[PDB]
RNA sequence: GAUGUCGGCUCAUCACAUCCUGGGGCUGAAGUAGGUCCCAAGGGUAUGGCUGUUCGCCAUUUAAAGUGGUACGCGAGCUGGGUUUAGAACGUCGUGAGACAGUUCGGUCCCUAUCUGCCGUGGGCGCUGGAGAACUGAGGGGGGCUGCUCCUAGUACGAGAGGACCGGAGUGGACGCAUCACUGGUGUUCGGGUUGUCAUGCCAAUGGCACUGCCCGGUAGCUAAAUGCGGAAGAGAUAAGUGCUGAAAGCAUCUAAGCACGAAACUUGCCCCGAGAUGAGUUCUCCCUGACCCUUUAAGGGUCCUGAAGGAACGUUGAAGACGACGACGUUGAUAGGCCGGGUGUGUAAGCGCAGCGAUGCGUUGAGCUAACCGGUACUAAUGAACCGUGAGGCUUAACCU
RNA sequence: AAUUCCUUGUCGGGUAAGUUCCGACCUGCACGAAUGGCGUAAUGAUGGCCAGGCUGUCUCCACCCGAGACUCAGUGAAAUU
RNA sequence: CACAGGUGGUCAGGUAGAGAAUACCAAGGCGCUUGAGAGAACUCGGGUGAAGGAACUAGGCAAAAUGGUGCCGUAACUUC
RNA sequence: AGGACCGAACCGACUAAUGUUGAAAAAUUAGCGGAUGACUUGUGGCUGGGGGUGAAAGGCCAAUCAAACCGGGAGAUAGCU
């Protein structure tokens, strides 16, 4: 099972309509620290929600 | 569930005896017959056994007319009436379907004694 | 039950094995057990007896492995599967004898000669 | 179809998801914190819970039983001695998972699971 | 009539004096509140909307809140329209229950599905196996031949092929009244209908003899 | 510069010269059963023995086992038995190599689907302010089979033998849907037995590996063989048909005027989809009512302040599920996990005590362990925000209202 | 009949039913005696037929354990046109 | 090709075993140069299957089944 | 004693599935045949193309065989595309 007819360029691009990338909905912060972190998970050291835990 | 169990917490009969994989029991049920309506006995032997609320069975084997037969009773079933013991034996199992293929003296299970 | 199917002989002459050629009740009907006709086909029977290897006949269904089951759902099951020779012409038993216990599902009018011998239920 | 079946089998055989998580699960009640993938994380959970909530008690069964899954002596004893009595009351839920993920090799999400009485 | 709303979670059994072990499907109607009434001059088609559930009164909408407040407000899992004909209801939550039964064998019970996605030829169109053995590669349980040549050209349409399996209205139709047992807003049958409770079911008296 | 043969399998779709079931005319049609023709394509329309067979013959069923078109439908779907390669042999022909529309034993069946087309399922935009819902129902699809028994009535009919109509009741076969409450299956995530061997120092107790090592039983879930329901009635308009009153055509006539019945076909009734129904419909509820400028002026463009309803995103997750989707919940909490109690399932743990030389037995003990289950419980995880979406809605006419 | 065209010859056996199979008949289209005739114990991954056991081969498929398929991250083809 | 193929000789521990089979191990050497999730149809390799039991099919193809030692015992036929 | 019996190595290749843009230009997996013999294997040698070798299939003679591979006659000839 093969094509019959080289795919225009332009088939092509509409099939890439959907490989579009998506954002990031704008990440959090944390309020210990103005860690801009991602929500619900460690900041780039240790903190989160507030606290701050994993040692260092 | 909690609605449930209610209907059957309701239906269930408390007029049940003991039981276990070995006891022989005599299930008495109805029959009706034709116009009549007797009381049909069934010596047989436990080898499964229910545990399932409203819902539960016993099994038992009887072997009638040099034929095996087996019977799964309904216990809280109106036609069930009654149920006695007869004889309780050890057997050391939950399930014994290891019986299927055994006959006298290679079916025989010792009794319960305590 | 079903095409082939070996069954034992639950009455007398021609005895022991005899295989099942035709479920009977329909097209394209699939099994059959408690109480029902089927086409059988004497393939041991005994050396006198009334009926020889190689007949064509009738049956019922009298005992199955499966069982039966009643209203309450309580099953009843026996080890094998047994039945009855029947007069081809116009049903009713040919034997003399019935062997073993059968099941109350055969209390009909015509399926009456048997119920009314020896065993039980 | 998996209605209603509890269970994570990740990727493997029973076989080897069981002493993957009996060594990751000694390693918890070793160090108190560990990095490893979420799932893997969310499933070690309820596998050193029920061993603590199993340590509750000293014994003498408990504590063989406690032997037979994960199979050392070492961390059996760190169980019913230390975290046995640090939880002694405590309820039910002995750990944190801290989330991270974004491994560098796989872009697979980790975790960090954690004793909730571990910081100190 | 109208129907009710109900939630499954019934499967059970009633044994009868005689000695029946009857199978029923217990499902609870906690009375519906008609919050709406639809005539043929503001609506076009008499109907009646009701409820049953009772929303957390958090995850509502004001555009929801509003609309029972409109009327008899008591929330509830959604809503519900009643098709009636020679017989209106007050279009203030006029509170009808499972008692709307009881000289009503008919019955017909309306749940979501089962929810096999899967799909797949031979379970959700019990379609046939091809020899498990005697050669047949890669073929055993598969569609095989859809179609049939040049002239036809294309497939059929409705030609069964996999695809999604459940999650879909079907109803049941008949189904006899166990007992229509109210106050604990219970409502029984023979037995067998779809959803898997908790499911949402709507109930009503059978259009069929 | 290749359109793979016959049969089988799997899956079909159409025709009507209809096999069954339905409606009728004539009959050398008593009845019951037939015969032949007319109408009718809704639905249904056999398992085996022999052979590669198709077919056919035969056994035994059924209400019936329809005929045909679809590349003698179907190999980028399966088979490779027949049939054209190369091996070999027989009969036969030829001096012979070899040959046969003769036979015989043996003999590699490829393709990850771009386009159309189907089956599912999303992402855009459009429906003219933006939302959350509930509908309406144009249309489209699904389903349409049928036996036997009984009552009518052993009546009508009939010399009897036999034996209805019509109408009603019950229970089946095959098929479809749904659901696990029952019966069972499975259940390598639960419990136990056991063979070999290795290890944890050894005893004891355990764990690894040997198909889950072999095996016994089994929870939830999923299941069929299990269980419950369904192809209906009834309407409309008809077919063939039967006719009424009726002239042409002194009568006669179903038709020319004019009326009435009439079938599983057609329209509807039943179930499902369904407003992209661009002819984009309807009803209920909810939200936004700050300032300015450039202007090449009804056309705007642009700025600051504002961001609601609702949505989405993330997280805990689901009887939802390939991914999207759809549902529940997010501390104003039971959404998951854990935890408690119970259930169930296994089947009486370990330790100790005692009896026996011992294997082992009894006691503690019906113990121990126990999942997806039930009831409950904030112990852990579901963070305040943040993101999107705005700021009263074009014109023309009509109706009201002012 | 590894040989028979008519051919599923005819009969018997086996089967509920056997164009195959076995035993016969002889009407050998077109067997036949070292391009050997007819037999033959044993042997055979040899051709045909039958039976017991056995089973998911099938009636009719169900559940489950693993490797793909599906999702994400990295690398990254093909015939064809 | 850092390719599931091919390649001659030597050595030969423990338990069980007839054994250079086989299973578990010693010495020793390895986890096979993409991983992380999910728990779909369908394909591949397996496990268990009610009742039936070759009805399958060209054909029991494939499966399932049998499986050891000792002893008892064993037909036609035969070149003994 | 045995071209004797069962069965590893070793030799071989009857069956099925999978592979068929393969892991592989013939293999993998589960079965299978021989296994003191006309057995099997290492090293080196000898037969050369109309020639070799062949327990005979036209089989093998470097993934090539009804006449090898390489260079030449050579721009063979091509009433065909
Ligand atoms: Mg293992
Ligand atoms: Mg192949
Ligand atoms: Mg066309
Ligand atoms: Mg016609
Ligand atoms: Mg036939
Ligand atoms: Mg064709
Ligand atoms: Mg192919
Ligand atoms: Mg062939
Ligand atoms: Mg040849
Ligand atoms: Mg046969
Ligand atoms: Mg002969
Ligand atoms: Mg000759
Ligand atoms: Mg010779
Ligand atoms: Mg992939
Ligand atoms: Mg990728
Ligand atoms: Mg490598
Ligand atoms: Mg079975
Ligand atoms: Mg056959
Ligand atoms: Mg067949
Ligand atoms: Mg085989
Ligand atoms: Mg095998
Ligand atoms: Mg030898
Ligand atoms: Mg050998
Ligand atoms: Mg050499
Ligand atoms: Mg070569
Ligand atoms: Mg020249
Ligand atoms: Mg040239």
């Amino acid at each position: 099972a093969v094509q019959q007819n080289k795919p225009t360029r332009s088939k092509r691009g509409m099939r890439r309509s959907h490989d579009a990338l998506t954002a990031v909905t704008s990440l959090s912060v944390d309020k210990t620290s103005g860690e801009k972190h991602l929500r619900h998970h460690i900041t780039a050291d240790g903190y989160y929600r507030g606290r701050k835990v994993i040692a260092k | 569930s909690n609605i449930i169990k209610q209907l059957e917490q309701e239906q269930m009969k408390q007029d049940v005896p003991s039981f276990r994989p070995g006891d022989t029991v005599e299930v008495k049920v109805w029959v009706v017959e034709g116009s009549k309506k007797r009381l049909q006995a069934f010596e047989g032997v436990v080898i499964a056994i229910r545990n399932r609320g409203l819902h539960s069975a016993f099994t038992v084997r009887k072997i009638s007319n040099g034929e095996g037969v087996e019977r799964v009773f309904q216990t809280h079933s109106p036609v069930v009436d009654s149920i006695s013991v007869k004889r309780r034996g050890a057997v050391r199992k939950a399930k014994l379907y290891y019986l299927r293929e055994r006959t006298g003296k290679a079916a025989r299970i010792k009794e319960r004694l305590n | 039950i079903q095409e082939q199917t070996m069954l034992n002989v639950a009455d007398n002459s021609g005895a022991r094995r005899v295989m099942c050629i035709k479920v009977l009740g329909g097209s394209h009907r699939r099994y059959a057990g408690v109480g029902d006709i089927i086409k059988i086909t004497i393939k041991e029977a005994i050396p006198r007896g009334k009926v020889k290897k190689g007949d064509v006949l009738k049956a019922v269904v009298v005992r199955t492995k499966k069982g039966v089951r009643r209203p309450d759902g309580s099953v009843i099951r026996f080890d094998g599967n047994a039945c009855v020779l029947l007069n081809n012409n116009s049903e009713q038993p040919i034997g003399t004898r019935i062997f073993g216990p059968v099941t109350r599902e055969l209390r009909s009018e015509k399926f009456m000669k048997i119920i009314s011998l020896a065993p039980e239920v | 179809m998996r209605h209603r079946k509890s269970g994570r089998q990740l990727n493997r055989n029973s076989s080897h998801r069981q002493a993957m998580f009996r060594n990751m699960a000694g390693s918890l009640v070793r160090h108190e914190i560990i990095k490893t993938t979420l799932p893997k994380a969310k499933e070690l959970r309820r596998v050193v819970e029920p061993l603590i909530t199993l340590a509750k008690t000293d014994s003498v069964a408990n504590r063989r039983l406690a032997f037979a899954r994960t199979r050392d002596n070492e961390i059996v004893a760190k169980l019913f001695n230390e975290l046995g009595p640090r939880f002694a009351s405590r309820a039910g839920g002995y750990t944190r998972i801290l989330k991270c993920g974004f491994r560098a090799g796989d872009n697979a999400p980790m975790a960090y699971i954690e004793l909730v009485d571990r910081s100190e | 009539m109208i129907g009710l709303v109900g939630k499954k979670v019934g499967m059970t059994r009633i044994f009868t004096e005689d000695g029946v072990s009857i199978p029923v499907t217990v499902i609870e109607v906690e009375a519906n509140r008609v919050t709406q009434v639809k005539d043929l001059a503001n609506d076009g088609y008499r109907a009646i909307q009701v409820t049953t559930g009772a929303k957390k009164a958090n995850r509502v909408t004001k555009p929801e809140a509003g609309h029972f407040a409109k009327a008899g407000v008591e929330a509830g899992r959604g809503l519900w329209e009643f098709r009636l004909a020679e017989g209106e209801e007050f279009t203030v939550g006029q509170s009808i229950s499972v008692e709307l039964f009881a000289d009503v064998k008919k019955v017909d019970v309306t749940g979501t599905s089962k929810g096999k996605g899967f799909a797949g030829t031979v379970k959700r169109w019990n379609f046939r196996t091809q020899d498990a053995t005697h050669g047949n590669s890669l073929s055993h349980r598969v569609p095989g031949s859809i179609g049939q040549n040049q002239t036809p050209g294309k497939v059929f349409k409705g030609k069964k092929m996999a695809g999604q399996m459940g999650n879909e209205r079907v109803t049941v139709q008949s189904l006899d009244v166990v007992r229509v047992d109210a106050e604990r807003n219970l409502l029984l049958v023979k037995g067998a209908v779809p959803g898997a409770t908790g499911s949402d079911l709507i109930v009503k008296p059978a259009v069929k003899a």
